[PDB]
């Protein structure tokens, strides 16, 4: 009903979203608007837009993309219309689409009160409770006393998992199987949580045996129309931090995904969602699905699902920021379809073998893999570029599309195998080895699949003699 | 058991070097002269073409680049030059013999030192923040030992596994 | 693309003797999803008579996106083109839900290419794509031949490029 | 108007070398130096970096080659060196202002020549056979005179517009 059209749109992030951000609008003719900091000049982000403005000048690099004020100086002085925040640096903040909202500049995402509504975990909690799909036992309040976490222990069950509020890290997440290893394991997530960080608003749950989370994607406009797009799984998990994403339910019964859908949307009506969204699930061997939380942002693996359904969601990103409605664009329930199978996998420079620690240097040779069903997301990879110590250590975004499970793994093993990246540490080994481990094409895959496989990581070496001949011909 | 200490160094250099003996004398002896494209032979099917486009001039540390052009792409390499200065007037590396030795396990630089020069330091005990990806490490003293000189010093641009601390 | 059968698979399948019915594959088994567009891309002059430029390319990149699928036949950085043989760079499809949004994501590919050195023909294929007449739906075989602005109709800045022939 | 020689001149020069006087004091009049990065203001909206890497040695009829990176990648230019200019490297050049010379439109090898120097021709005939990637091309003449001396004879490689026959 309201049509304001956008001129041009600047983003606030760096590395593949911008690139993809600035893909979807050049593709509708909108100027675009590009910012770096000092240290991040020579990645490829600032040089697919058209305009391209320095910041954070004195500031530290990772701490320069966080400087509200002069984003909002740098968008207000060019004639900025519109926004990107994208993920991971200021998709989370209130107090940036706050002050967006404040200078006139449209800000593409959910409103800032719901934002703050999804914001700490008591109150996604309680609204979880009041009004939504059953949620997994514990404590709703945050523990700091020896009696409650001892009666909480007596009550439910002996396995149980401390959680840390106020914290994105994964320290303060260990696990209680009986009384003598509870009073240590408190003792040190007590101590931990209040020193690495602020208050320490411990948390008790019980540990499911076998998790096995399932994500659904969840779009919706300013007319209180919302459309789920379908279900996705990331059961591979190294310890917390996902790894690999499949996007067709493996073996989940079609009532279940019913009633994930069923669910997802009730909770995204109920809050009054208003764009990308994502709810995060927990099913159990027994076919009982647990609440966990919701996040406001639009996720990484989003691309999986965008093949599946081959549905463009920065498309309607932005086509929502304009005003259109859902209809006016003709997606609907019925017109969404699902068309074969996706596999997801990120090559990063972390060595699979001591401990996945990162690794920094110059890439001396780089070369693709493009073929059939391979759709390729680059995001920083050429001939001499140079990997930074300080920020993420992404490198390609690698998709893969087939019209079953294991053609797509197939693909995807063909894909690694052509892409040579020498000099610079990688981790395509174990990936290689986990696409070739009979239990992956099985189709069934637990959360502790990786914990139990020590004999995955086969560590293949290479001969390279190719760049050993030339050092010793140099 | 012929010869045990041969052994090893001839099996290093094919480690690091490579596969020698596939390629000509002159350019095994000589090495390969500027624009002129030679060839070397690998496997049965493994052929490969090399040709040398330049030689750049040494940056900071001598260390020079050379582009080489492999079959029909180039390809940049950084190799230590010897004949240069090699005075060290930079900061040493960490030795891995000695365990008492602190290295860093992880590249970073030190933003802040948590034991000023001549305070004890015990078991488990923070002294130093190293930066990695988005992850933060304090070193913990293998045994207890006088610090005298902060050999990295403070604020200063550093590399992974170098001299932090030194007991004596 | 629009059936997602892989011809090579099946054509060596049925090299080695494995039935139609045992790979999977029936006449109502397959089905229509989609549109795709292809263009191939030359190194033929758009204006003088489409006729064949050789020399050496010095800038190459790549745009790869939502439904852009890359066949590099030749093209890399500092490649040399010969006169002997065709004259193919790049084999690029697009694929979309409809005709107007494939057209659309390959002007926007091709506007992401960049090739320096050789001069080519991405013009021609973007004044094409550009007519109405085309994203209509309806063409014939004459259309070419009774448009003459496609040619004429040639937008071309080249500036960074000529700024490093300076400095050198 | 008022100057037009000087306008002509300078139209010509701010074409092939490109827009100037968006370059610092060193870069208009010095130029780059080797290993020190310097900054080019090209407009108001973007804004670029380079370094110089390397300057390779002459290698064919004086064609230096130099290695420049833009910001974020490598690139390589070819430059002719001027400064040399005394071996004869023959290569008659066919101007096509000058209707006596005769040169070739297309690069390539020459298949055949049907006619003899000094020697009755006729008007608007086949006089060579010219051979292309995958066609063959057939010269017709275009006026009616006799050629004196040719000095490129057959089975040599010439590029596009060159003297071999010189028609009066
Ligand atoms: C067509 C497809 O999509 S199939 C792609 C997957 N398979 C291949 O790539 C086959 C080619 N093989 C290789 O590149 C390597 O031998 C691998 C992948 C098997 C791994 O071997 P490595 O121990 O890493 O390297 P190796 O010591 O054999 O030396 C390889 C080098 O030899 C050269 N080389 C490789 N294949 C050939 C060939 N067919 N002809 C000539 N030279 C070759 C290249 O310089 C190559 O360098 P690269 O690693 O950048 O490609
Ligand atoms: C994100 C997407 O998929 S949208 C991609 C399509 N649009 C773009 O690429 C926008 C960037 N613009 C350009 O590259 C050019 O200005 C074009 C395409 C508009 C054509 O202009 P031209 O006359 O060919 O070149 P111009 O004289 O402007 O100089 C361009 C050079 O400036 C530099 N440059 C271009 N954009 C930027 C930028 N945002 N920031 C800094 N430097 C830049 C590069 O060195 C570029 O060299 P390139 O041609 O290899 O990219
Ligand atoms: N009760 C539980 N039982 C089993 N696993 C759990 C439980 N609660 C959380 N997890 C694990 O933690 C994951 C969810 O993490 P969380 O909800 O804390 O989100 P996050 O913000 O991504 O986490 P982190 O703070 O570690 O970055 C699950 O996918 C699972 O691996």
């Amino acid at each position: 009903l309201e049509y304001k059209p956008i001129k041009k749109v600047m983003v606030a992030n760096r590395g593949e979203i911008a690139i993809r951000v600035f893909r979807a609008c050049t593709e509708l003719g909108i100027r675009t608007v590009a910012i770096y900091s000092e240290q991040d000049t020579g990645q490829m982000h600032r040089q697919k837009a058209d305009e391209a403005y320095l910041i954070g000048r004195g500031l530290a690099p990772v701490q320069a993309y966080l400087h509200i004020p002069d984003i909002i100086k740098v968008a207000k002085e060019n004639n900025v219309d519109a926004v990107h925040p994208g993920y991971g640096f200021l998709s989370e903040r209130a107090d940036f689409a706050q002050a967006c909202q404040d200078a006139g500049v449209r800000f593409i995402g959910p409103s800032p009160e719901v934002v703050r509504k999804m914001g700490d975990k008591v109150e996604a909690r309680a609204i979880a409770i009041a009004a939504g799909v059953p949620v997994v036992p514990g404590t709703d309040a945050p523990i700091t006393s020896l009696h409650e976490a001892h009666e909480f222990s007596n009550t439910y069950g002996f396995p149980i998992i401390f959680k840390a509020a106020y914290g994105g890290g994964g320290r303060g997440m260990r696990v209680v199987h009986s009384y003598e290893e509870l009073e240590e394991n408190y003792t040190r997530a007590y101590s931990e949580a209040l020193a690495a960080f602020g208050n320490g608003a411990l948390f008790v749950e019980k540990f499911i045996e076998k998790p096995r989370h399932i994500e659904v994607q969840i779009l919706g406009d300013q007319y209180g129309n919302i459309l789920h797009l379908y279900e996705r799984d990331c059961s591979i998990q190294r310890r917390h931090q996902k790894v690999v994403e499949i996007a067709p339910a493996a073996h989940l019964d079609p009532q279940l995904r019913t009633r994930l859908t069923s669910d997802s949307v009730k909770l995204a009506k109920q809050v009054g969602y208003e764009n990308a969204g994502t709810v995060e699930f927990l099913v159990d061997r027994h076919g009982k699905h647990y609440f966990i939380e919701v996040n406001s942002r639009l996720q990484v693996e989003h691309t999986v699902t965008e093949e599946i359904t081959d549905v463009d969601l920065v498309h309607a990103q932005i086509h929502v920021a304009e005003g259109r409605s859902l209809p006016d664009l003709g997606l609907r329930q019925e017109n969404i379809r699902i068309n074969g199978c996706a596999i997801q996998c990120r090559v990063t420079t972390e060595d699979p073998a001591r401990s996945f620690q990162p690794d920094t240097g110059r890439i001396e040779v780089f070369r693709s893999g493009e073929g059939m069903g391979i759709r390729l997301d680059n995001a920083s990879a050429f001939q001499g570029a140079v990997i930074s110590p300080h920020y993420d250590s992404l490198l390609v975004k690698v998709i893969a599309h087939g019209k079953d499970h294991p053609t797509a793994a197939t693909k995807m093993s063909r894909a690694l195998a052509e892409f040579r990246v020498r000099g610079v540490k990688t981790n395509i080994a174990f990936l290689q080895n986990v696409l070739n481990n009979q239990q992956f094409l099985a189709g069934t895959v637990d959360t502790q699949f990786i914990d139990e496989n020590p004999e995955l990581f086969q560590l293949r070496p290479a001969q390279n003699r190719a760049q050993k001949l030339l050092h010793y011909l140099g | 058991a012929m010869y045990p200490d041969v052994f090893a160094h001839f099996k290093d250099f094919t480690a690091t070097f490579g596969p020698l003996d596939s390629l000509n004398t002159r350019l095994f002896l000589q090495g390969p002269k500027i624009a002129e494209e030679f060839e070397v032979e690998l496997e049965r099917g493994k052929t490969l073409h090399i040709k040398a486009l330049a030689v750049s001039d040494l940056n900071r540390a001598g260390q020079r680049q050379v582009f080489f052009e492999l079959n029909g792409q180039l390809r940049s390499i950084l190799v230590k030059d010897t004949q240069a200065m090699k005075e060290m007037h930079f900061h040493p590396k960490a030795l891995k013999d000695v365990k008492g030795q602190i290295g860093a396990p992880m590249p970073g630089k030190v933003i802040d030192i948590k034991v000023v020069a001549g305070a004890k330091v015990a078991k488990g005990q923070p002294l130093c923040v190293l930066s990695a990806m988005k992850m933060e490490t304090v070193v913990t003293s293998p045994m207890e030992g006088t610090v005298r000189k902060v050999h990295v010093t403070k604020d200063m641009t550093l590399e992974g596994d170098d001299l932090i601390l030194e007991i004596e």
